[PDB]
RNA sequence: UUGGCACCUCGAUGUCGGCUCAUCGCAUCCUGGGGCUGUAGUCGGUCCCAAGGGUUGGGCUGUUCGCCCAUUAAAGCGGUACGCGAGCUGGGUUCAGAACGUCGUGAGACAGUUCGGUCCCUAUCCGUCGUGGGCGUAGGAAAUUUGAGAGGAGCUGUCCUUAGUACGAGAGGACCGGGAUGGACAUACCUCUGGUGUACCAGUUGUCGUGCCAACGGCAUAGCUGGGUAGCUAUGUGUGGACGGGAUAAGUGCUGAAAGCAUCUAAGCAUGAAGCCCCCCUCAAGAUGAGAUUUCCCAACUUCGGUUAUAAGAUCCCUCAAAGAUGAUGAGGUUAAUAGGUUCGAGGUGGAAGCAUGGUGACAUGUGGAGCUGACGAAUACUAAUCGAUCGAAGACUUAAU
């Protein structure tokens, strides 16, 4: 695995903050090497959603943050309920994958290769 | 692994109680020793009376190191302390009443006098 | 005599007779064929060449090495065979055996034979002087500013240069090395493996050349 | 630690013969637009 | 499943007749010694400290106090020089490696049963 | 070495010992081969050939040097700015403080003691260690090779037989040969013994938080503690150097004259060292002298001035690691298992959550070798390695065989 230029405690925190906002917004834009690493983290988290029992509900809460979504029709759900509620429905037949990575050009301030990672 | 200036316990009734190594003899450049090797040492602590007295320079044979020996069948043996028996340079002991267990590997060192005097050989 | 090619698999142990334990390297030596017989009349020295592991046939838009190309196809057709990945030569064998196109099977060795094994080493990258050579390092306290550097590199002004062969840092790396006087302990025909006593140079799934001992 | 002589104009110019830069990949956007970079996504001025 | 060719080769050299045990159990190991002329058998009794490894290269370790001196002894599991192993008493521990017994003495280095 | 001379260096050639790293000589410490002996044997003395390799750990001193303790086959002498401070220390000494003795009316001094006292520099060129690009090698490519030359390696003990024989009054005690096993050193590797193992498992303290219990998270060196996969590793596991051929050194000889003898030499023929050359391992055709074998491919325009499109084959670009500073190398690019995921395993940890039961309670038992699991193995196209672009030959003359 990669180190991403951070310390062990910072890398873990940056990687689960990044995985949460991919559940909220379903496609985000970041660098190349960071998207290669959050690829495997978020798909192990949909596997927990497809099981659906209590013990894996407890295990996914190790990783996700506490974020409220202002859902449509003025409803509100947490990020954990949205994982076991909607994403677990769409991928009940597929056996892996669930994400893709699309490359773009460099940014201006760096030569950093931008990347869109989306949820499929 | 027994270097120079390691303390050992003496495991007979020859009078000595603790000793420390001067040379690991053998060849030039020799560094360590194990069960069945012969070292030269000085007594640092003695029992009143007895044959050897404190400050003598003697020769001795290693029994039961802490990091033990590998055998040909892939078996191991290990002990809790280092021990030692002062010899007369015939490969015969000074005392008469070897204490504790003694490793098998000094059978082929022609130390049969030491093996016979001892308790359990494992 | 008795050359064969194979690749490393791993390392295990085997209990010999009377309970003796011996460490063992397992080498898979599969589908070796004789591919060209060389002659002192045509080439100036007698040898055979052997191809080890077959690969896929010619394709129009190959972009890698697992498909043979047209020079390799015609060379591996003149002996009626499939194209191979590794090709070496053995000039210790007797050339009056080995018709071209034979399969040198794994049981040309019998348990008890002494052999020599050749491969390339692991490879370590850019390494410094106390790792690459066996150099002593400086003191770690008492005010020293000298820990892992090399020492002096020459004299003063007689020889105002550095001699060559001076043991500076650089690439530690993997180069060819042979080990001598090993043994074959057990030959398996169905799985086509050889067990050798000891350890051989190279990483896993490497490439080793086994031939008989010259001494 | 310091240079003993200046460096002439020839020796400076022989040194930077490899100090160059390369042309990029340059595929095309086949649907609609100008050239994009290879294995990238023709977002702007592009439909691929 | 380490590697398919490795278990295929070393399968035949692997014993079958051994009982089951986990660390903390008390074992009697009948080991046989080739003397100068004979094949005399000797028993070594102790407490299993650890088991490690897999396959043919399995290994365990038993610990005994002989003459006030602790003695460790370490065997390959599938060796042919062990004749027989008896499980003398089951133990009740909570570690997989019992290294804390090395620095105990007296009756403090005791293990419950079952 | 102590000195004599005062030729370079005063617009600076900047330091004694120790550390690290070496290289050369031989007037040879050990090992090898011989002669003489006041050499019985075992041991020794002295001289000759010989520089391949090897040539120790500590106590006291700033110390060089030297003494001593224990070992060793041996503990050699010298050169290289009394080898090496733009590679290291800074104990010593030519700095400022202070004190003793002595000298001096005194300020001060000794060269006599003692305590303390700041070691700068981002490597341009040559040079060395490693790695790449360009061109060339009378067509262009892929692969396997020869080996002119070069480098490395080169050590040694103890025990058992021969034999308690030879020798000797006895005490003592062999050569020549034949076996086994070690020390130091060098290389490869992680099955074993062990180390580490910051995205593995478990226990535990304080405080804040997820509305509360219960279960979890953050911070406290990774909070601490006990274990630990892959990989990297030694103190661990394998292997290596005491062989063989040729020419020689000191030396021993055969035949043999000059000189009717004798004479190892003048002509001729042998033998003879771990040293020389081969034998062993590694690199090696930029070996411009550019080598060899096998296989693949072959165009028109044309003012052949060059243009165009190209073959075999490569590359750009992307997924990677058995490889790696970068680059190169190697595995792969949908006619696909390269990576990720999913499923199943190995190994590691050691009995999850929830529920039930017993107990005043701390807690215990069952469901259940449970659950979790990074790097390891196999299967599976679910995701991504798309479409594309670039480079790339068209076999010169002379002569002789045919
Ligand atoms: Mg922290
Ligand atoms: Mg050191
Ligand atoms: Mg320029
Ligand atoms: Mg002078
Ligand atoms: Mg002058
Ligand atoms: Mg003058
Ligand atoms: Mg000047
Ligand atoms: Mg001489
Ligand atoms: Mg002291
Ligand atoms: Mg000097
Ligand atoms: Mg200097
Ligand atoms: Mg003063
Ligand atoms: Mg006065
Ligand atoms: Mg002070
Ligand atoms: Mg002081
Ligand atoms: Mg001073
Ligand atoms: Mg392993
Ligand atoms: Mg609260
Ligand atoms: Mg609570
Ligand atoms: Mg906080
Ligand atoms: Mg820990
Ligand atoms: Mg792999």
């Amino acid at each position: 695995y990669r180190k991403l230029g951070r310390t062990s405690d910072q890398r873990k925190a940056m990687l689960r903050d990044l995985a949460t906002s991919l559940i909220i917004s379903e496609r985000i834009e970041t660098t190349e090497a960071r998207a290669k690493e959050v690829r495997s983290v978020v798909e192990k988290l949909i596997t927990l959603g497809k099981k659906g029992d209590l013990a894996s509900r407890r295990n996914a809460a190790k990783t996700l943050r506490n974020v409220e979504i202002l859902n449509e029709d003025e409803t509100t759900q947490t990020a954990l309920q949205k994982l076991f509620g909607e994403i677990a429905e769409r991928y009940t037949e597929r056996q892996g994958g669930y994400t893709r990575i699309l490359k773009q050009g460099p940014r201006r301030g760096d030569g950093a290769e931008s990347v869109i990672i989306e949820l499929v | 692994m027994i270097q120079q200036e390691t303390r050992l316990k003496v495991a007979d009734n020859s009078g000595a109680r603790e000793v420390l190594t001067i040379k690991v003899l053998g060849g030039s450049g020799r560094k360590t020793a194990n069960i069945g090797d012969v070292i030269v040492c000085t007594v640092k602590n003695a029992t009143p009376g007895g044959v050897v007295k404190k400050g003598d320079v003697v020769k001795a044979v290693i029994v039961r190191t802490k990091s033990g020996v590998r055998r040909n069948d892939g078996s191991y043996i290990k002990f809790d302390e280092n021990a030692c028996v002062i010899i007369r340079d015939d490969k015969g002991p000074r005392g008469t009443r070897i204490f504790g267990p003694v490793a098998r590997e000094l059978r082929e060192g022609n130390f049969m006098k030491i093996v016979s005097l001892a308790p359990e050989v494992l | 005599t008795k050359g064969i090619l194979g690749r490393k698999i791993g390392m295990t142990q085997v209990f010999g007779e009377n309970g003796e334990l011996i460490p063992v390297t397992v080498v898979e030596a599969k589908e070796n064929v004789v591919l060209q017989k060389k002659t002192v009349e045509v080439d100036g020295y007698n040898a055979i060449q052997v191809g080890f592991e077959d690969k896929k046939a010619y394709k129009k838009d190959a972009k890698s090495n697992k498909y043979a190309n047209k020079p390799a196809e015609g060379h591996a057709k003149k002996a009626d065979a499939a194209p191979k990945r590794f090709i070496r030569e053995f000039r210790n064998v007797d050339v009056d055996a080995y018709e071209v196109g034979q399969e040198v099977s794994v049981d040309t060795f019998v348990a008890g034979d002494v052999i020599d094994v050749t491969g390339v080493s692991k490879g370590k990258g850019f390494q410094g002087a106390i790792k690459r050579h066996g150099q002593s390092r400086g003191p770690m306290s008492h005010g020293s500013h000298f820990h892992r550097a090399p020492g002096s590199v020459g004299m003063a002004s007689d020889a105002s240069r550095v001699f060559k062969g001076q043991k500076m840092p650089g690439r530690m790396g993997g180069n060819t090395v042979t080990v001598q006087n090993l043994e074959v302990v057990q030959v398996d025909t169905e799985n086509k493996v050889i067990l050798v006593k000891g350890n051989v140079p190279g990483p896993k799934k490497g490439l080793v050349e086994i031939r008989t001992s010259i001494k | 630690a310091v240079p003993k002589r200046r460096t002439s104009k020839t020796r400076k110019n022989k040194r930077r013969t490899h100090f160059k830069i390369s042309v990029p990949g340059m595929t095309e956007c086949p649907n609609c637009g100008e050239y994009k970079l290879s294995h990238r996504v023709c977002k702007n001025c592009g439909s691929y | 499943t380490n590697h398919k060719l490795i278990e295929a080769v070393t399968k035949s050299q692997l014993r079958t007749d051994l009982p089951s045990f986990r660390p903390g159990d008390t074992l009697r190991v009948h080991v046989r010694i080739i003397e100068g002329t004979r094949e005399r058998i000797q028993v070594f009794e102790g407490v299993v400290i650890k088991r490690r490894g897999g396959g043919v290269s399995e290994t365990f370790t038993v610990r005994k106090i002989s003459s006030g001196v602790g003695v460790e002894r370490t065997f390959p599991l599938h060796t042919p020089k062990i004749e027989k192993i008896e499980v003398k008493r089951r133990g009740k521990v909570r570690r997989a490696k019992l290294y804390y017994l090395r620095s105990l003495r007296g009756k403090a280095a005791r293990i419950q049963e079952i």
